[PDB]
Formats: C-alpha cells, structure tokens, sequence
C-alpha cells in the first residue's frame, strides 16, 4: 500500500 | 461508485494527538501506531495479503501538524465546535443465554475526534476483554467509533456503555440488559 | 536482572542480507550531542524537540527525541538537559512551529548531574570468549545513558575491529552488556534477519531513556567471529 | 471539565471507483475541524479553494508543477495501485450471513456478512410479505461483518410457515430460515 500531504 | 479508499489522517491540538488510517467503504483497513511506529490491521488477516510502511505515516501527521497551525491563525484562532457523540449498544449477534456475545458501543457523529468510554456492567466499570477502534473518518467530516465488550449473556446483569466527550455536559449512558 | 543471551536469541549476521552500512553509520562519527538544552517543541505527546546544530556538518538545526511513553516527554519538557544520542534521518519527521534527525531517548538532567573531570568506564571486549581488547569509554555525567556508552563503545568497535562494515560484519553475534552492582542489562548488536535494516525501529530500544551510574557500571561486548 | 479550544486538521485522500477500476476519481481534501477548505479533484486537475482559507494554499500548490503532476497521476500510482493492493480481501471479501429467527412479532436477523449488499425477505406460507415488515437497515459492526434485522408484524395461522429468505454475495442461492408456527 502506498501513502499518499501537502 | 462501486468502492472508496480513503486514507484519513488528523491532528488534534493541544492534544497533540493524530491519526492516519485507511478505509475501504466504512471499514478501516488499517491505522498506524505512531509509537510503536506500526501498520495495525483491523482484521490480522490483513497483514498476510498486504503490507503498508507504517513509518511513512509521520510524515503526513508531521504536514498535518503544521497545516493545523496555518489554519488555526489563518482562522484567527477559531476553535471547533464540540458535536456530541450520538450512542447505541447493540450485541453483534442475536442474544442467548450462556451464549457468548459482544456488546458494541456505536459512538457516532462527534468531534472532535477525543472520547472517554467505558463499560459498566451492574454499576461498576468493566475492562476484561474490552476493544476499540480508532476514530472512524465520516462523510460529514465527522467521526465514529467502536467499542466493544464481549460477554456471556444473562438475566442477572445490566450493562451501560459510558461516554464521555466535550460536546456533552456529563457522560452519556446507554444501557442494554438482556 | 536480564537474563543473559540464551541459544539462538542473539541475531546472526549471517542471517542479515541488506548492507551492514546502515547500521554502521548509527554508529559512525555522527551522533547527537547537546549540552544544557531544553525542549523548545513537541510533535507527538511522548517525544521532544531540541533545536541542536549539527557542528560536524550541518545537516540538521533540529532533533525529535522520541521516548517510550509521555510520562519521560513530560519529565524532560522544561528541564535543561544534556542530549546524546545515535541519530537517524530515514524515517525521521517531525513539525516544529536547513534540515532535521531525530533520535530515541539519549536525556539526561544537566543540573546536579556533572563531574568536574570525566570518568573512565572500562570496556571489556570478547571475540569468541577472548578478551583480546578492553578500553575505558568516557563521561562527565553522573548518571549516563545506556545509550550514551553503547554508542561510544560500539564507535570504538568500528573503528578498532571493524564492527560493522559496509556490507556485513566479521562478527556474527555481537551483544553489549552492562553491569552494575551484580545488575545486568544487555542489548542484541546485531540487525534482525532479512534483506532490510530498520534504523529506526532499531534504535528504538534507546527510548526507555535507561540510564547506568557512571561510577558503578562497567560494560562487557561479546562477539562471535563467522 | 477540560474546555480548553480544540483545533482540527483533516486531510481525506479519496479513492472513488467505478465499474472496477476503469473509471476511478481521486480527491485530496484538506478540512479545519469540519470545514473542507481546499482539494485537488482528479476531474478538476488542480487544488481548488473550497473557501477563502484554502486559497493560498491552492496558490502554492498549483504553482508546483513536479506537485502537480503526482497529483494528476494519482489515480494511477495512488488509486489504481492500492485497489490491486488489497483487493482480493476487501473488493472480493464475502462473508456469509448467519439468519435467525425468533419470536418477538418475528424477527429475522441476519449477522456477521459482508459486502454490505444485501437482501432480506420475510415469506408465509411461501408468498413474500410486504405490509408489516420493519427492517433496522443496514447496521456496520465496525469488524468488517454488517448485521440487519428485518421484523414480522404477523398473526400466525394453525402450523403457519414462515421463511426469512437472505440473498448475498458470498452464496450462491438464498439463505433459508424457516419457523413453523
């Protein structure tokens, strides 16, 4: 899974 | 829509508290323990099939953390607005005596995302076997959560989920007997 | 106290695929030093943030120092203290309010807990039950972190024996035991099995912020040659 | 009680699909307590303020072009990805329902399945029955199991036959349940 925070 | 995956992450001050999880059509798939710096499946299962770098998950609580500040001056230090928790007990099964059960405590629409909750059983507080899920994202941007209290189902107790959370004055019971 | 290394408990580097080097570099010249600081932020409840310059080569101006629970956090917050400790950069964020490391436990009270001249801890270092080696490691503080002489020790080790190398070690168990007053606590040298090295999590054993009376401790290394 | 001023950040990265994967939107949504104040909509292509606290950030944003461009290609390496990910247990995950029946008024409830789809049926005497049926809806336990319990507003005739008939994924026919008055 891949985490996507500005 | 068929699915929504959603990864939802929070920060909270001054409780300095934060969250990161995955959800998948309601249901979390995951949520990291920035602690233990650990991918925590809600079905162990999960972690057979999957994997997730739990670690990556600071990062996004650390940009978090510093967006809530933006925002929190930004907003000239407006404050939410405590929504208190809306409460159900429920047994996950249909009840039978000397049949083993679970009480679930739905804690539903609330915020912010910081609860007390415990299980009384006769009056008195009862942690054997207890679980919890973390704070659930909502649609609303709202939260719920679960708690849970397996336990063997008689005529002779009385339970009561007890919640406690800013938006309400004194803690909210909600009782099941059988 | 700690029950010495039992049979197979002691990771194997044989066992360990990835590059030593990660581990190494935890190890190496670099570490976090501070002396009379206090905590200027806090990302998470159970952590520290330090603003500490990195004097050997500036690639950090703040370090997190994360502890095994808040209790340690709240203990530390306003107190002057004296940071030491291996440092990591992978893995390593944090929110203050060019650059930052972070670092588990490795705090220590400055106030009350300084020696005038530094203090000699000897070393005693066995490569398959020999004590080849035994050097003094040095402290000017009462009270040491664990952290603090094992990063100082195992430092020597790399350098001397070449304790880790960048692709494995010439050692396959390595342990570190220290000793106070017929106590002992150890901890395993060596990475967990696998192709990858988690420094992070590593590491992580420093967060209980354990500490060792720089007077009575004396510390044992134990290693295996392969 | 403590009523020291609480403030929130939420960030929501959103994954919808349809039909599959073939069509999937992506929403990078940043919200102060509830309030959602900017977001990057996939069908969009860049952050839009939701409210005028979000337009700098929807400023800066946009203004990063290596930014931009993990964001349009979210719904692939982000989306896309994590769907293949974890499909075979959550897309294809089907948990049959167990069905009880029991006196109340009958109540037929039917536990522990998952998808959440599903249909629940009250029968007597072999014909369906529509008017004083009362079902709870659809109820999330929070474990991945959903629960429902569809009652029976009923006045039993001599040896009456009722049957509480579930439809789900995970099987193949109906789940039947049937109470013999």
């Amino acid at each position: 899974a891949r985490a996507x925070s500005l | 829509e068929e699915h929504v995956i959603i990864q939802a992450e929070f920060y909270l001050n001054p409780d300095q508290s934060g969250e990161f999880m995955f959800d998948f059509d309601g249901d979390e798939i995951f949520h990291v323990d920035m602690a233990k710096k650990e991918t925590v499946w809600r079905l162990e299962e999960f972690g057979r099939f999957a994997s997730f770098e739990a670690q990556g998950a600071l990062a996004n609580i650390a940009v978090d953390k510093a967006n809530l500040e933006i925002m929190t001056k930004r907003s000239n230090y407006t404050p939410i607005t405590n929504v208190p928790p809306e409460v159900t007990v429920l047994t996950n099964s249909p009840v039978e005596l000397r049949e083993p059960n679970v009480l679930i405590c739905f804690i539903d629409k609330f915020t912010p995302p910081v609860v007390n909750v415990t299980w009384l059983r006769n009056g008195k507080p009862v942690t054997t076997g207890v679980s919890e899920t973390v704070f659930l994202p909502r649609e609303d941007h709202l939260f719920r959560k679960f708690h849970y209290l397996p336990f063997l189902p008689s005529t002779e107790d009385v339970y009561d989920c007890r919640v406690e959370h800013w938006g309400l004055d004194e803690p909210l019971l909600k009782h099941w007997e059988f | 106290s700690q029950p010495d290394p039992k049979p197979d408990e002691l990771h194997k580097s044989s066992k360990f695929t990835g590059l030593m080097e990660n581990m190494k570099v935890l190890y190496d010249d670099n570490h976090v030093s501070a002396i009379n600081v206090k905590s200027i932020d806090q990302f998470l409840y159970f952590d520290l943030i330090y603003s500490i310059k990195d004097t050997k080569l500036g690639n950090y101006d703040n370090v997190r120092v994360e502890f095994k629970n808040k209790d340690l956090a709240d203990k530390y917050k306003d107190k002057y203290v004296d940071v030491f400790g291996a440092n990591y950069y992978y893995q390593c964020y944090f929110s203050k309010k060019k650059r930052k490391t972070c670092m588990y436990g490795g705090v220590t009270e400055h106030n009350g807990n300084q020696l005038d001249k530094y203090r000699s801890i000897t070393v005693r270092v066995f490569e398959d039950g020999k004590n080849l080696l035994s050097f003094d490691v040095q402290t000017n503080k009462k009270k040491v972190t664990a952290q603090e002489l094992d990063y100082l020790t195992r430092h020597y080790l790399v350098k001397n024996k070449k304790l880790y190398e960048f692709n494995n070690s010439p050692y396959e168990t390595g342990y570190i035991k220290f000793i106070e007053n017929e106590n002992s606590f150890w901890y395993d040298m060596m990475p967990a099995p696998g192709d990858k090295f988690d420094q992070s999590k590593y590491l992580m054993m420093y967060n209980d912020n354990k500490m060792v009376d720089s007077k009575d401790v004396k510390i044992e290394v134990y290693l295996t040659t392969k | 009680g403590d009523t020291r001023p609480r403030f929130l950040e939420q960030v929501k990265h959103e994954c919808h699909f349809f039909n599959g994967t073939e069509r999937v939107r992506f929403l990078d949504r940043y919200f102060y307590h509830q309030e959602e104040y900017v977001r990057f909509d996939s069908d969009v292509g860049e952050y839009r303020a939701v409210t005028e606290l979000g337009r700098p950030d929807a400023e800066y944003w946009n203004s990063q072009k290596d930014l931009l461009e993990q964001k349009r290609a979210a719904v692939d390496t982000y989306c896309r990805h994590n769907y293949g990910v974890g499909e075979s247990f959550t897309v294809q995950r089907r948990v049959y329902p167990e069905v009880t029946v029991y006196p109340a008024l009958l109540v037929c409830s039917v536990n522990g399945f998952y998808p959440g789809s599903i249909e629940v049926r009250w029968f007597r005497n072999g014909q369906e029955e529509k008017t004083g049926v009362v079902s709870t809806g659809l109820i999330q336990n929070g474990d991945w199991t959903f629960q429902t319990l569809v009652m029976l507003e009923t006045v039993p005739r001599s040896g009456e036959v009722y049957t509480c008939q579930v439809e789900h994924p995970s099987l193949t026919s109906p789940l039947t349940v049937e109470w013999r008055a």
